[PDB]
């Protein structure tokens, strides 16, 4: 799982 | 409940999962952003640790680490019109833990109340919690409540950034604490009993 910080 | 004495041992579990940058850097700042992170329930915390997870405090861009070098010119999930590329993204979250430091505040290139608050939610959510965002639960109260938080077209699309924003409200500190309880009351009482 990778997820980036809110845009 | 948490007090000063588990806040302390939280930033002793912190000291043996944090890995921080060699040379120069704000080291205070970085310190600062473990000391932010001490505030979350020790439960999670302690988990994280049995599952050996690195949370990786950066000095230059995630992308400059040899291990997401890959991510190179590569448009993020959630970030198409963004105009920016992982090589943009201040932080990352899931099975791995990666932050700039000094980019903890909203505005600095993200839109979390916090950083690390928000990334460390999504690796809990995933690593401890077995992706409890996507339980038919959490999307029940996600899709009355996740547009109550603003940033109302990216929060209230993807349940996993709302779970993770709320987390980071709900432990950031005691305003952010006591606007989830009234903007998002139901999200309030699902962390709460969490941390049960």
């Amino acid at each position: 799982s990778l997820r980036p910080a809110p845009p | 409940h948490m007090d000063s004495t588990t806040i302390q041992q939280n930033k002793d579990t912190l000291s043996q999962i944090v890995v921080f940058p060699t040379g120069n850097y704000d080291k205070n700042e970085a310190n600062a952003m473990v000391n932010r992170l001490a505030n979350i329930d020790g439960k999670y915390l302690n988990a994280l640790k049995q599952n050996n997870l690195k949370i990786k405090l950066l000095s230059g861009k995630l992308t400059d680490e040899k291990e997401y070098a890959y991510l190179k010119g590569v448009v993020p999930k959630g970030w198409e019109g963004t105009g920016k590329t992982w090589d943009d993204v201040p932080g990352l979250g899931g099975s791995t833990v990666a932050l700039r430091i000094g980019f903890s505040n909203k505005g600095k290139g993200h839109d979390a109340i916090n950083l690390e608050l928000h990334a460390t939610a999504h690796a809990i959510d995933h690593i401890v919690l077995n992706d409890i965002s996507k339980s038919a639960q959490f999307k029940q109260i996600f899709a009355k409540e996740g547009r109550s938080l603003g940033n109302v077209n990216f929060l209230g699309v993807y349940p996993e950034e709302f779970f993770a924003e709320s987390f980071a409200y709900y432990y950031l500190n005691q305003d952010t604490n006591s606007k989830l309880k009234s903007a998002c009351p139901q999200t309030y009482s699902f962390l709460q009993n969490l941390a049960k």
